[PDB]
């Protein structure tokens, strides 16, 4: 029970596939395990391997090399549910469970509509803005002037319409919406 | 119906006690408590390999258990200090080797001075003329301001049902002054509609946001309300 | 269920010689249920430091009770095995030859 | 040339008259007992000087902790059996795990359960099968074989793990384990002649008598002596109306004892 190594973060399209690898180094083992963990939510058990091979159980697959000490995780034909934490874990031989550090999943929406726009919503009673419709490869930058808050990047998926959309949020309290992105 | 945890939310002063509970149904015999800590990976604190017994994991200090049932492992903060804010989460597995089941986790923070709970002021944006013209869809903005701790679930109400669909919430909230680390908070939402949706004056759009503060046995000196556990919520109607 | 009475087999550590310190064994062996109480005998008394030691392919029991002790010409010795499959202790005596 | 072995035995009893343990568990290395925990002490502790001075203080309190659980386990198993089989009073179960390494590098694993000191389950690890006696046996196997990662954590623990296990506690016992001491022998006299050996280890050892194999010989237990050996004996009676001599095979080493 000696080390355990994932990728922080991965970036895979919708509809596409992601391997997610996991490399481990011990003197014993009984099972490696993968876990899926939405944002706000409780590690939830996906895969079991302790021989090589490859473990197939609906979109998601598990594969194990005890010579190379290697273990991944396939997810095919990503949804945007499938945006969460994948944990891999192993069990040493006196069956301490050590955990990796975990690896977010972000799926980008296949978006054929660039239309990069700013838009400024009133209060329904002091005023925000809105960055909206934008390419799933920008970066929502953040903010210099202080006194402006500037939320991160956000996929919303309006489900009855097979429509996805980039969203991101700014305001204050000399302000303008224009200039307030970038 | 699996591994059951209270509280989701505990805010508590420097050297409050406090007992997390975790049952389970299913006749698991080892029970854990693990912390979760943003690069830190999940680090058990206690565990038990069956009734009348348990160890220590990793970080069993300021921490205790015990193991009467089966069923039940509660977790003891003798002593709340700073450090213990985290994310903690029960879990049970039939045996040493089996799958973890985890309860829904406690999201709890220390504060030296429980005058620094806030509840937040909530306030809905109503969609922008350009927008509805440019794209014919209608983007609402929910914002939720001076929060303390960062213990809150928003959530969408259209004519009096919850939706998912439409619905983007910032993933974890911003601190108004990142400076401070007593910094108060806020949080965005979108609700996307429609252009008609939006044009219908039949429709109501709440935004809310349930807060996790004060009980009501809590003692309060403050002028401003007792910041308890409540609700606080915007809304606006449709128009054409 | 099926019991299974205890074999008992009383012999020395080392070949027998009188005045030499030496082992007295009593090997309890093949039976089945656990529960077994097992005492050594000098001259019929119940010796009070006495030692002991599984089970088999095919599941009974067996264990080694023993003693330090110094055989003379006059001294008998003998093992006394209760269990469930016996209405009486059994006793088997030490024999030297 | 030696095939060592690492087994384990895991005794519950319900209903046990005061004093007597609930729960033991006992490992062995061959036939030196390694490890050891009841009911009673609650405590894993070791049985060998050589598993106290190799194996840390933690290793003992994880191990208690396991066998903690193992105990709990046997005794709701045990209490789901008898309400199976409307039974009452005090029941026995018992499991035996282990492994074998032979001199060639090859290697076995077996994993069986008995109630009442008869067959229960017997696991094979090549067919990931449990073969059952009756029907309360054959409805628990149908849900272990359900649980396809229970029985591949099994199959990689009996040849992986178990021989892993043995592999370094050989080391540890290394001086004793893999020691051969002699058979000291030597003949006596109803006008028998008795072949009689003491002193040795391992325990396998063959005993004859001829003069031609005599047919009607008594052939002694090997018993152990108490001090990590074992003794044994082959008697024969004499026609009055002829030369014998004690043959002893050990450890690949022939002895004969010719009698005048």
């Amino acid at each position: 029970g000696q080390n355990i190594d994932q990728p922080t973060e991965m970036t895979a399209t919708e509809g596409a596939i992601v391997q997610i690898n996991c490399t481990y180094q011990t003197s014993g083992f009984n099972g490696l395990f993968w876990y899926q963990q939405h944002a706000g939510e409780a590690p939830t058990f996906l895969s079991y391997n302790v021989l090589d091979g490859l473990e197939e159980k609906g979109r998601f697959s598990s594969f194990l090399s005890r010579s190379k000490g290697y273990s991944y995780l396939l997810l095919k034909e990503l949804q945007m549910k499938d945006s969460a934490s994948y944990l891999c874990a192993f069990l040493d031989s006196n069956y301490q469970l050590i955990w990796g550090a975990g690896t977010k999943l972000i799926i980008k929406p296949d978006i054929q509509n660039p239309d990069p726009a700013v838009y400024q919503l009133r209060d329904s009673k002091k005023s925000v803005c809105l960055f909206t419709d934008f390419d799933s490869q920008t970066n929502v930058s953040q903010s210099k002037d202080s006194d402006v808050y500037i939320t991160d990047k956000c996929v919303l998926d309006m489900r009855s319409m097979d429509f996805k959309s980039n969203s991101a949020v700014a305001w204050s309290n000399d302000f303008a919406c224009a200039n307030a992105f970038n | 119906a699996g591994v059951t945890q209270t509280p989701k939310f505990q805010v508590l002063k420097t050297g409050q006690s406090m007992t997390l509970q975790c049952a389970q149904d299913m006749n698991h015999n080892y029970m854990y408590w693990y912390r979760q800590d943003p690069g830190m990976g999940l680090r058990l604190i206690y565990y038990s390999a069956s009734e009348g017994t348990t160890d220590k994991g990793e970080v069993p200090n300021g921490y205790n258990v015990s193991r009467s049932t089966t069923e039940d492992f509660p977790l003891r903060l003798l002593s709340a200090a700073p450090s213990q804010t985290s994310v903690y989460f029960c879990a049970s597995s039939n045996r040493e080797y089996s799958p973890l089941h985890f309860g829904n986790g406690t999201r709890l923070t220390v504060t030296e001075d429980l005058n620094k709970v806030f509840p937040p002021e909530v306030a809905v944006f109503e969609p922008s003329e350009a927008e509805i013209s440019h794209t014919q869809k209608a983007t609402l903005v929910c914002l939720a301001t001076g929060f303390y701790p960062d213990h809150v679930e928003l959530s969408w109400w259209v004519n009096g049902k919850e939706v998912h669909s439409g619905v983007c919430t910032d993933p974890q909230p911003l601190k108004e002054q990142p400076a401070l680390n007593d910094s108060r908070y806020a949080l965005s939402s979108r609700l996307r509609v429609s252009a008609t949706f939006w044009q219908d004056p039949r429709n109501h759009f709440r935004c809310q946001v349930q807060f996790y503060g004060l009980s009501e046995n809590d003692e309060w000196t403050q002028d401003r309300a007792k910041p308890v556990t409540q609700i606080v919520s915007a809304e606006a109607w449709g128009r054409a | 269920m099926i019991q299974r009475t205890p074999k008992i087999q009383v012999y020395s550590r080392h070949p027998a010689e009188n005045g030499k310190s030496n082992f007295l064994n009593c090997y309890v062996s093949g039976f089945h249920p656990s529960d077994i109480e097992v005492d050594l005998l000098k001259n019929g008394e119940r010796i009070e430091k006495v030692e002991h030691s599984s089970f088999s392919k095919d599941w009974s029991f067996y264990l080694l009770y023993y003693t330090e002790f110094t055989p003379t010409e006059k001294d008998e010795y003998a093992c006394r095995v209760n269990h469930v499959t016996l209405s009486q202790p059994k006793i088997v005596k030490w024999d030297r030859d | 040339m030696r095939t060592h072995s690492l087994r384990y035995f895991r005794l519950g009893v319900s209903d046990p008259i005061h004093g007597v343990p609930e729960f033991i568990s006992v490992g062995y290395v061959d036939s030196h007992p390694i490890t050891t925990y009841d009911s009673v002490t609650r405590q894993a502790e070791p049985r060998a000087p050589w598993m106290a001075e190799n194996l840390a203080p933690d290793h003992w309190e994880r191990y208690t902790q396991l066998l903690r659980g193992w105990q709990q386990m046997f005794k709701v198993e045990l209490k789901r059996l008898q309400r199976h089989y409307n039974h009452s009073g005090s029941h026995t179960y018992q499991r035996m795990i282990g492994c074998e390494l032979l001199e060639d590098g090859s290697t076995t694993g077996f994993l069986q359960y008995a109630y009442d000191g008869q067959d229960f389950l017997i696991f094979n690890k090549d067919t990931l099968s449990w073969l059952a006696v009756d029907n309360v046996a054959h409805t628990i196997k149908q849900a272990w074989e359900a649980n396809q990662h229970e029985l591949l954590y099994q199959k990689n623990w009996l040849e992986e793990e178990c021989i892993a296990w043995l592999k370094r506690f050989l080391e540890y016992g290394k001086d004793t384990l893999q020691r051969t001491e002699p058979p000291l022998v030597r003949v006596n006299r109803v006008t028998a002649l008795f072949c009689k050996a003491h002193g040795f280890y391992p325990p396998e050892i063959y005993m004859t008598w001829m003069k031609e194999i005599v047919q009607e010989i008594d052939y002694g237990d090997i018993l152990p002596s108490g001090d990590g050996t074992y003794q044994a004996w082959a008697s024969i009676e004499l026609d009055p109306q002829n030369l014998y001599s004690c043959h002893v095979e050990h450890s690949g080493v022939h002895m004969v004892l010719q009698v005048p």
